[PDB]
C-alpha cells in the first residue's frame, strides 16, 4: 500500500504535460508523460493560468533531441522508449577481441617533483605531464602530487583554461593508439611542427661550411 | 638459464645486453637530449613567436606545449614515417591482363 | 477569455521581516506589458511552532 | 564496394546502389553477418536489426553490487569448424578491483568496477567527481551509495572546517589590531580574557610556531 | 528444449492444473 | 538462461515466465517491426492543412537569420512526427517541408531558404 | 513523507520507485496491459496500473456537439 | 565505412567559430576477399559516426584560424540552431561560414 | 625490554600493594583483582581509572565561557557552518569485534564501506572540494565590494529601469 | 609478443641516433632524390602532412 | 520526541564545539603571527616572564622531538 502517490516527476508547467519520465530521471519503457493533475483540470482553467506567449514557450519542440539529458536522443522519438545504445556503448563488443594498449593521462602536478633514480624531472609546478595510468592512481595521487588534467581542475588552480579530451576516444587497437597518438601529439606539442625547429640543423648555412 | 644451447641463450643474453644498454648511458642521454633542445628552442625560436603570435614571452610557452610528452620505449607511437608509395596490386597469381577471380 | 488578463495577484515571499518597505523602495511602476498596479502586505494568520518543527 | 584501386570519396555513391549482397544488407543499415542468415523472415530480421536489446543484468538493478555502468551479459553465436552445429555462449565484462584515493576522504578506497568504469573515472577527474556526477539509478552498484553518502558527508565537513578557519582569520584580525603594538605585559592578557583565550596555551603554540619555523631551515 | 511444441495452433488461454484446487 | 536454451516459458502455456525481460511492452515486435507506419516514406506525417491567413502567420513567427538548410532530415532511427504549427516549429525537419508543400498549393511566398544538396 | 535536503535524495531511487508502483504483484493486474482499449487508457509509467482520466459519454456528445461535427 | 551522406556542425575550441563538416561515401572492404574484423569493426565504427561522432576525436582544418587540431565540438542542429538565432548578423560573419544571413 | 609477567596469590598482592595503591593510590575491587593476572590488565586498568579521572569538555565549557565580544565578532562573518551532516552517514548494524576485526585487517575500507573520523584543518594542496567552495569565497567578497561601493544597486535600478522601458 | 620487440626496436633506434647508422630515407625508397644545394634543405626536410594542408 | 531530541542535541554539541575549534585555532593563529611581529619586525616582545616560558616549552618541545625523532 502506498499512502501519498509521488507525483509525476518534471511537471511544472501549466498548459503541458511533463515530458515522459525515465527521460528525466527513472524508470524507462513508456514513450508518453502523463500528469493527473494536468488532465483533470477543465480546458478552460488551464488557458486561464497561460497567456500565448508562455504557451507558444512550452508547446516548444526540440524534435529529435531531448533536453533533460544532453545530447542525445530523446526517447519518445526511439522505435522503443529505451535510451539510445550507440552512445550509451560498453567498450568492448560480443566478438571483440580486447586489446587496450596502455594508455597515457594527462595530469597537473602540484608540486616540482623530481626523479632521483633517473636524475631528472618527473614534473615541474603546474605542468600538464602525460603520464602511466597505473602510475597516476597508485602513486601521485594517494600522495597530493598530482591531480587529473579536467577542463574545471585548470579552473580552479587559476590556470587557463584547456581540453584535453581524455578517453574521448579510447582505441580499441595499439595501431589505433598509434595515430591517436600522433594526433595528440600535433595538438600538445606543436612546437614540434612549427617551422623553426624542422630546420634546427640550419638556423645558419649548410653544416659543411663551418669549422673545426 | 642453458648457456650450452646456442640461439635461446644468445638472444636473450642479446636482449639483457640491449636493455642494460639503455637506463645506464642511453636513457639520461635520450632524456638530456629532450631537454636540451626545448631549453633551444624557448631561447632562440620563442623569442621570435611571442613576438609573431601575438602573446607574451611567457603565455606562449605555455600555448605551444601545452603538455608534456617525453618519449619511453614502452610509450612510443612509431618508429618511422609509414610508406610513401605502397606497390601495387596485381590480379591474382602471374595473370595476365586480366583474371576472373580474385 | 483570453482578451480578459484580469489583475492577476503574485505572491511574493521574503525570507526577511522587511520585505513591503524594501519593494516599494524599487520604485517599480511597470515590467513593460503588466503595469503593477499596487503592493500590499499580505496579512496571514500567524503560524504557530507546531507547524515547522 | 568498388573494384577501383582509388576511391576518392563522394557524397553519394557514383555507381549506382552497391553490387553484392554484403551490400545489400548493409545498405537496409543491418550488420554484416546477416548474410550468414537462412531464416530471414520479419521475425529475424527484426531480431538482428538490434533495435532491441537482448542482453541483461545478474541481479535485478536494485540488488546489483558492482559498478557496471553499461555493461551487460551478452551471448554470442558461435560456430565449430565442424559446421553442422552452432552454439551460443554469454560473455561477461571485465570486473577490475576499483583501488582508487578518493580525494574528499584522505584515503584509498576499494570499490569493484568495470573497464569502462576506470576509463571513466580517469575522465571524470577523480573517483569522487565520478560517483557524484552519476545519479541514483545511474550508479546501481549499493557500494555506491555507501561511498557517495560517506563522499557527501565528508565534503560538507570539508565545507565546515573551511568556513572554521575563516572565522579564525577574522578573530585573529580583530585581536591584531589590538595588541600590534608592544604595549604592555598585562595589557594584553586583557584582550586575551577579552576574547576568551588562555595565556599559557598561547604562550605554548608560540613556543610550537618558533620550533615549527627553526626546524625547517 | 531439443524440439519444440507447436503452440502456435493455441489460443491464448490457461488451462487448468490437473491435480485441481479444491 | 532457458531463452538461450530455446524454451517456451509463455504464461498461457506453462504458467512460468521467462526471467530477464521487460513486463510491459508498449508496442510488441511485430509493430516495432513495421517500418513503414514509423519511418516517413509515402506518408503524409502533418495532418491540419491550414488556410492562407494562417500559413501567413505561422511564417510571421520565424525568427530572421534562419536557413532552411540547417535543418538535417532525421535519421531513420527516429519516428516522423509533426505537432503542427507551435513555438520553434520551424526547428522540425517534417513540420518545416510539410509546411512549404502547403505555400507552395496556396500561392504563399516561401521566406525561407532551400534544401541544398553538397557535393564533392 | 519525509521531507530530506536534496543532495542525499540519491540513496532513496529506489524507494521511491516502490511508491510509484502499483501496489501488487503485475500479475493481478494483467489484464489492463493485454486488450487494447486499455492501453491507451492506462498509464504504465513505472508500472503504475491507474486509469488515465477519460471524457464521461454525455460529456463527449455536448463536447463533439458544439463544434457542429 | 561510410555508406550514407552526412552532415554535422563543427565548433572550433580554439577561436570558437562554427564551421561545416560533411561526411560522404566510402566503400565497403571488399566482400569476395573477406576480413570478418575489418567488417564487423567497420560496421560498429559506422553506427557509431552516424551518431554525433560519439567515440571519434574530432581532428579537421579550421579555416578562421587555419590550422588542423582536434579542439573540435560537435553540435547536433537544435545545439546550433540556439547557438546561431540569438547572434546579432554582424557576429555571423565573424563566427559561421560565408552567407548564413 | 618486552615483559609481560603472568601473576600469582603472593606476587599479585605485594604487586598491587606496590604499584597501584603505592604509587597511583588506586583502589581494586574483588572483581577487579579477580581479573588483575596480568600486566597487561594493571597497567590498561591504571590507564582506565586515570582517563576516567580526567576532566570532560562539559566541565571544560563551564570553566571556558565564550566571551561576549568573540561570539559577536564570529558573527559578523559572511559565513556560518551547515553543521547537520553526521546524520547522514550510513550505521550498520552488527557486532563491535567484527569491526573489530575487519579494521585489524583492511577489510574496513573495501566494499564502500569507510571510517568516519571527524576532522578539523584539512589538506588544501590538491583538495578540489576546498579549492572551489574557496573561489565561491572569492566571488562572494567581492560581490560584497560590489555591495558597498554601490554598483549593486546600480546595476538593479537600470535593470528596472530597462525593464519598464520595454 | 609483441610489446617488448617494439621495445628493442625503440631502444636499438635511439642507439643508431647517436652513433650514426640511422637513416630516415628509408619510407622514401621510390621517389627521386632532390637537389643537392645549398639553399634547398627544405626538399630533404621530412614535412608533416598536416602542415602541409594547413598551408 | 524520543527518536528526534537526541538528535538536535548532537547538533547543538557540535555547533558548540565548532565555536571552541574557532578559538583555539584562532589561538595558533596568533601564535605564528605574534611571532611573526617580533622576530620579523623589531623593538617588541613580551614579558621576560612570557619569554622565559615560551623559551622553557620551546625547549620541551624540541626535547619531545629529539625523543620522537628516533
Ligand atoms: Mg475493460
Ligand atoms: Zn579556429
Amino acid at each position: 500500500v502506498a499512502p501519498w502517490v509521488p507525483p509525476p516527476r518534471h511537471d511544472i508547467k501549466v498548459t503541458m504535460p511533463p515530458p515522459p519520465g525515465g527521460e528525466v530521471g527513472g524508470r524507462f519503457g513508456v514513450s508518453q508523460g502523463y500528469s493527473d493533475r494536468l488532465a483533470r483540470t477543465p480546458y478552460w482553467k488551464r488557458m486561464a493560468l497561460s497567456t500565448y506567449k508562455l504557451r507558444m514557450m512550452e508547446n516548444a519542440t526540440r524534435y529529435p533531441m531531448s533536453e533533460h539529458r544532453p545530447g542525445e536522443y530523446d526517447i519518445r522519438y526511439l522505435p522503443t522508449p529505451y535510451p539510445c545504445t550507440i552512445r550509451n556503448r560498453p567498450l568492448l563488443e560480443v566478438g571483440e577481441p580486447r586489446q587496450i594498449p596502455s594508455i597515457r593521462i594527462p595530469v597537473i602536478f602540484l608540486v616540482n617533483l623530481f626523479d632521483e633514480a633517473k636524475g631528472c624531472w618527473f614534473g615541474r609546478r603546474y605542468e600538464t605531464v602525460y603520464v602511466e595510468r597505473q602510475f597516476m592512481r597508485e602513486e601521485l595521487m594517494p600522495q597530493r602530487y598530482a591531480i587529473y588534467a579536467t577542463p574545471e581542475a585548470y579552473k580552479l588552480l587559476g590556470l587557463p583554461v584547456v581540453n584535453h579530451h581524455t578517453h574521448e576516444e579510447i582505441p580499441k587497437t595499439p595501431r589505433e593508439y598509434e595515430k591517436l597518438l600522433e594526433r595528440q601529439r600535433y595538438d600538445e606539442e606543436r612546437w614540434k611542427y612549427t617551422i623553426e625547429y624542422l630546420f634546427r640543423k640550419y638556423e645558419d648555412g649548410p653544416p659543411e661550411l663551418l669549422d673545426r | 638459464e642453458a648457456h650450452k644451447e646456442s640461439e635461446l641463450h644468445q638472444n636473450r643474453l642479446r636482449w639483457v645486453e640491449t636493455m642494460k644498454w639503455w637506463e645506464e648511458i642511453g636513457e639520461p642521454h635520450h632524456q638530456q637530449h629532450a631537454a636540451s633542445e626545448w631549453e633551444w628552442f624557448r631561447q632562440r625560436v620563442l623569442p621570435a613567436k611571442a613576438a609573431a603570435m601575438g602573446l607574451s614571452e611567457e603565455d606562449a610557452a605555455r600555448e605551444l606545449r601545452r603538455a608534456v610528452m617525453h618519449e619511453t620505449p614502452r610509450w612510443y607511437s612509431r618508429i618511422q614515417p609509414p610508406n610513401a608509395r605502397s606497390e601495387i596490386k596485381e590480379p591474382r597469381d602471374q595473370r595476365w591482363p586480366s583474371s576472373p577471380k580474385w | 477569455p483570453d482578451e480578459i488578463e484580469g489583475p492577476w495577484e503574485a505572491y511574493i515571499t521574503y525570507d526577511r521581516e522587511d520585505g513591503l518597505s524594501y519593494a516599494q523602495s524599487l520604485g517599480i511602476t511597470t515590467i513593460g506589458v503588466a503595469t503593477v498596479l499596487g503592493l500590499t502586505e499580505h496579512v496571514r494568520e500567524p503560524q504557530p511552532y507546531a507547524v515547522v518543527d | 564496394f568498388s573494384t577501383f584501386a582509388l576511391n576518392p570519396e563522394t557524397s553519394v555513391a557514383p555507381h549506382g546502389p552497391p553490387r553484392g549482397l554484403v551490400n545489400r544488407y548493409v545498405s537496409m543499415g543491418l550488420p554484416p553477418w546477416a548474410a550468414w542468415c537462412n531464416k530471414v523472415n520479419r521475425y529475424s530480421l527484426y531480431r538482428m536489426s538490434g533495435v532491441t536489446q537482448r542482453s541483461f543484468l545478474p541481479k535485478p538493478p536494485q540488488e546489483m553490487d558492482v559498478i557496471w555502468l553499461n555493461e551487460r551479459v551478452r551471448e554470442r553465436v558461435r560456430t565449430s569448424r565442424q559446421v553442422q552445429n552452432v552454439y551460443r555462449q554469454l560473455k561477461y565484462p571485465y570486473v577490475k578491483t576499483g583501488i582508487h584515493y578518493s580525494d574528499v576522504l584522505d584515503h584509498w578506497v576499494q570499490v569493484p568496477m568495470v573497464e569502462a568504469a576506470m576509463f571513466e573515472v580517469e575522465k571524470d577527474g577523480g573517483f569522487d567527481n565520478f560517483i557524484l556526477k552519476r545519479s541514483g539509478p545511474e550508479l546501481r552498484s549499493t557500494y555506491g551509495e555507501r561511498i557517495r553518502r560517506h563522499i557527501l558527508v565528508r565534503q560538507k565537513e570539508i565545507q565546515k572546517n573551511f568556513v572554521l578557519q575563516k572565522q579564525a582569520q577574522m578573530l585573529v584580525e580583530s585581536m591584531e589590531k589590538e595588541i600590534l603594538p608592544m604595549e604592555d605585559g598585562k595589557k594584553v592578557e586583557e584582550v586575551l580574557e577579552k576574547y576568551g583565550i588562555d595565556k599559557e596555551q598561547l604562550l605554548r603554540d608560540i613556543a610550537r610556531a618558533a620550533v615549527a619555523k627553526k626546524q625547517q631551515l | 528444449i531439443h524440439k519444440g511444441w507447436r503452440t502456435w495452433e493455441y489460443q491464448h488461454t490457461r488451462p487448468d492444473p490437473r491435480p485441481f484446487p479444491d | 538462461t532457458p531463452m538461450m536454451l530455446n524454451i517456451q516459458n509463455m504464461m498461457w502455456w506453462n504458467g512460468k515466465r521467462n526471467l530477464y525481460r521487460a513486463t510491459y511492452r508498449e508496442k510488441t515486435w511485430y509493430e516495432i517491426s513495421r517500418t513503414g507506419a514509423f519511418t516517413k516514406g509515402r506518408r503524409p506525417v502533418m495532418r491540419q492543412k491550414y488556410s492562407r491567413e494562417a500559413l501567413q502567420a505561422a511564417l510571421a513567427m520565424v525568427p530572421p537569420g534562419f536557413e532552411v538548410a540547417d535543418v538535417p532530415r532525421p535519421p531513420q532511427r527516429i519516428l516522423a512526427q509533426s505537432e503542427g504549427i507551435v513555438g520553434r516549429w520551424y526547428s522540425n525537419y517534417w513540420t518545416l517541408h510539410s509546411m512549404r508543400y502547403q505555400c507552395l498549393l496556396a500561392g504563399v511566398e516561401w521566406p525561407l531558404g532551400e534544401r541544398q544538396r553538397p557535393r564533392t | 513523507n519525509i521531507p530530506v535536503p536534496p543532495e542525499y535524495k540519491d540513496a532513496y531511487w529506489w524507494r521511491e520507485l516502490q511508491a510509484r508502483r502499483v501496489q501488487c504483484p503485475v500479475e493481478w493486474v494483467s489484464h489492463r496491459m493485454y486488450n487494447k482499449g486499455d492501453r491507451q487508457r492506462y498509464d504504465f509509467q513505472d508500472l503504475a496500473f491507474r486509469k488515465k482520466f477519460e471524457f464521461s459519454y454525455e460529456e463527449v456528445v455536448k463536447n463533439a456537439k458544439d463544434m457542429r461535427s | 565505412s561510410s555508406r550514407f551522406f552526412q552532415k554535422y556542425f563543427i565548433r572550433c575550441g580554439n577561436c570558437q567559430t562554427i564551421q561545416r563538416y560533411a561526411k560522404g561515401y566510402k566503400p565497403i572492404p571488399n566482400p569476395i576477399l573477406f576480413d570478418s574484423d575489418a567488417h564487423c569493426r567497420s560496421y560498429h565504427r559506422e553506427r557509431r559516426d552516424c551518431t554525433g561522432l560519439t567515440g571519434t576525436l574530432v581532428t579537421c582544418r579550421c579555416d578562421k584560424c587555419a590550422r588542423v587540431h582536434s579542439h573540435w565540438t560537435v553540435m547536433d542542429f537544435q545545439e546550433f540552431l540556439d547557438a546561431k538565432l540569438v547572434m546579432t548578423p554582424e557576429e555571423r560573419t565573424a563566427l559561421l561560414w560565408p552567407g548564413a544571413g | 625490554i618486552e615483559n609481560f609477567v603472568l601473576e600469582e596469590e603472593t606476587i599479585r598482592e605485594r604487586v598491587i600493594y606496590q604499584v597501584v595503591e603505592g604509587v597511583f593510590r588506586l583502589s581494586p575491587t574483588s572483581a577487579d583483582r579477580r581479573e588483575l593476572r596480568s600486566v597487561a590488565n594493571i597497567i590498561d586498568y591504571v590507564l582506565t581509572h586515570v582517563r576516567a579521572a580526567r576532566p570532560t569538555d562539559r566541565e571544560r565549557r563551564q570553566e571556558r565561557p565564550i566571551t561576549s565580544a568573540a561570539l559577536a565578532v564570529m558573527q559578523k562573518c559572511p559565513i556560518q557552518p551547515q553543521l547537520g551532516f553526521v546524520h547522514a552517514l550510513p550505521h550498520d548494524t552488527r557486532d563491535a569485534l567484527l569491526q573489530e576485526w575487519e579494521r585489524m585487517h583492511h577489510l574496513d575500507w573495501q566494499f564502500g564501506k569507510a571510517v568516519y573520523t571527524p576532522r578539523s584543518k584539512e589538506n588544501v594542496r590538491g583538495n578540489l572540494t576546498w579549492l572551489r567552495e574557496d573561489r565561491h569565497y572569492d566571488q562572494r567578497m567581492k560581490f560584497m565590494q560590489e555591495v558597498e561601493s554601490g554598483e549593486a544597486r546600480a546595476k538593479h535600478m537600470k535593470l528596472i529601469a530597462e525593464a519598464a522601458g520595454n | 609478443s609483441e610489446r617488448e620487440a617494439a621495445q628493442y626496436k625503440f631502444i636499438r633506434r635511439w642507439e643508431l641516433q647517436m652513433r650514426d647508422e640511422w637513416d630516415q630515407l628509408e619510407p622514401f625508397k621510390g621517389l627521386p632524390k632532390p637537389k643537392r644545394q645549398f639553399g634547398n634543405e627544405a626538399a630533404e626536410v621530412i614535412w608533416p602532412y598536416a602542415l602541409l594542408l594547413e598551408r | 520526541y524520543e527518536f528526534h531530541e537526541p538528535l538536535r542535541r548532537k547538533n547543538a554539541e557540535d555547533m558548540r564545539q565548532f565555536q571552541t575549534d574557532v578559538i583555539d585555532m584562532a589561538c595558533a593563529m596568533l601564535g605564528e603571527r605574534l611571532l611573526d611581529t617580533v622576530n620579523a619586525s623589531d623593538t617588541s616582545s613580551f614579558p621576560a616572564e612570557w619569554q622565559e616560558a615560551i623559551a622553557m616549552h620551546v625547549e620541551e618541545i624540541e626535547a619531545e622531538m629529539e625523543e620522537v625523532a628516533a
